[PDB]
């Protein structure tokens, strides 16, 4: 049984940068390995086959190298649309097997999110329960720190977050953290403030409502 | 020019047996060389090889799903099936089918894949809530809105703008397991706060497992 190894498991490369994405075999695979790309929501497409060749459609800056178990991947000057998570595959012997695959980033410039505060709509109040939603938008790096106050309260153990993908037009990503609550918990306090922690911003942001 | 497309049932209950079907066009499975392979991905993980069926009919299968795997062909339908005995939440995953031609494979073509979840847990629908943009967003400048897609089962959920004509400034965030253990999610858009305003934001909603349909107007 071939086990296939990538050592770099997620790296950010700038746009221009000579990117290498190597694959280690636990034997002697005679050049039948195969480079792949998986870009968020988008089929998987072939970029490299028997070690060197290109497939057709694939720009000139992919190319592959190696002998024996030593391949690598490499794109000569990294593009925005780049971003993905790159595979190996070795067809020398049954059952093919796959290295663990390598995510790679786009590095831009640091870019401050857009915050917004949503409060609980009147259609959801009428089931008994509230949600209510900041949005952290289009911002760069990846962490950001969202902290959730009611009537200046900081709130721990009912908030949820979620993180887009890297955006295709501007590298960037955005956050959506929803705080829940009873609709009965929610007409006990006036002010739902969510605070935002990001490298773009000097000093955390605050986006707030008061119920009525 | 060649597409390839999975389909499956979407849920399955433990120890049940998962149909896979790979619907495709562009090529013929009798042509000389030609393969089709089936790879899997569960959530956060890598890809993981399964079975493969040349136009010959010859079977491969990896050992780490013994006696498990069956996978078949209809070279007239242009489809290539796989069978999956006694599944178990580790079978939860995408499914993807991918074709070659030649040994060893270069897998030159792969469909989008279909998600499998493995659970006991019932269909549910979600509700769908709009997310209002703010009086004071920024006037003149960049308003925001969306709608809460609320307490669903299984994944996935369908969220599109405008019937699909509103596109950029777009964020479908992927869908958060609440401790209900039921499915939530928020759309967003950023659009000129001048537009709010002229022009109508619906937001459709389709989650096709429960066939719960829902467009919410999203007005200031």
């Amino acid at each position: 049984d071939i086990q296939m190894t990538q050592s770099t498991s997620s790296l950010s490369a700038s746009v221009g940068d000579r990117v290498t994405i190597t694959c280690r075999a636990s034997q002697d695979i005679s050049n039948y390995l195969s480079w792949y790309q998986q870009k968020p929501g988008k089929a998987v497409k072939l970029l490299i086959y028997y070690t060197s060749k290109l497939h057709s459609g694939v720009p000139s800056r992919f190319s592959g190298s190696g002998s024996g178990t030593d391949y690598t991947l490499t794109i000569s000057s990294l593009q925005q649309e780049d971003f993905a998570t790159y595979f190996c595959l070795q067809g020398k012997m049954l059952p093919w097997t796959f290295g663990q695959g390598t995510k790679l980033e786009i590095k831009r410039t640091v870019a401050a999110p857009s915050v917004f505060i949503f409060p609980p709509s009147d259609e959801q109040l009428k089931s008994g329960t509230a949600s209510v939603v900041c949005l952290l938008n289009n911002f760069y790096p990846r962490e950001a720190k969202v902290q959730w106050k009611v009537d200046n309260a900081l709130q721990s153990g009912n908030s949820q977050e979620s993180v887009t993908e890297q955006d295709s037009k501007d590298s960037t990503y955005s956050l959506s953290s929803t705080l829940t609550l009873s609709k009965a918990d929610y007409e006990k306090h006036k002010v739902y403030a969510c605070e935002v922690t990001h490298q773009g911003l000097s000093s955390p942001v605050t986006k707030s409502f008061n119920r009525g | 020019q060649v597409q390839l497309q999975e389909s499956g049932p979407g849920l399955v209950k433990p120890s049940q047996t998962l149909s896979l079907t790979c619907s495709f066009s562009g090529f013929s499975l009798s042509t000389s060389g030609m393969g089709v392979g089936w790879i899997r991905q569960p959530s956060g993980k890598g890809l993981e090889w399964l079975a493969h069926i040349w136009w010959d009919g010859d079977e491969s299968y990896n050992p780490s799903l013994k006696s498990r795997l069956t996978i078949s062909k209809d070279t007239s339908k242009n489809q290539v099936s796989l069978k999956i005995t006694s599944v178990t939440a580790a079978d939860t995953a995408v499914y993807f089918c991918a074709r070659n031609r030649y040994d060893p494979p270069w897998f030159v073509d792969w469909g989008q894949g279909t998600l499998v979840t493995v659970s006991s847990a019932s269909t549910k629908g979600p509700s769908v809530f709009p997310l209002a943009p703010s009086s004071k967003s920024t006037s003149g400048g960049t308003a925001a809105l969306g709608c809460l897609v609320k307490d669903y089962f299984p994944e996935p959920v369908t969220v599109s703008w405008n019937s699909g004509a509103l596109t950029s400034g777009v964020h479908t965030f992927p869908a958060v397991l609440q401790s209900s253990g039921l499915y939530s999610l928020s759309s967003v858009v950023t659009v000129p706060s001048s537009s709010l305003g002229t022009q109508t934001y619906i937001c459709n909603v389709n989650h096709k497992p429960s066939n719960t349909k829902v467009d919410k107007r999203v007005e200031p």
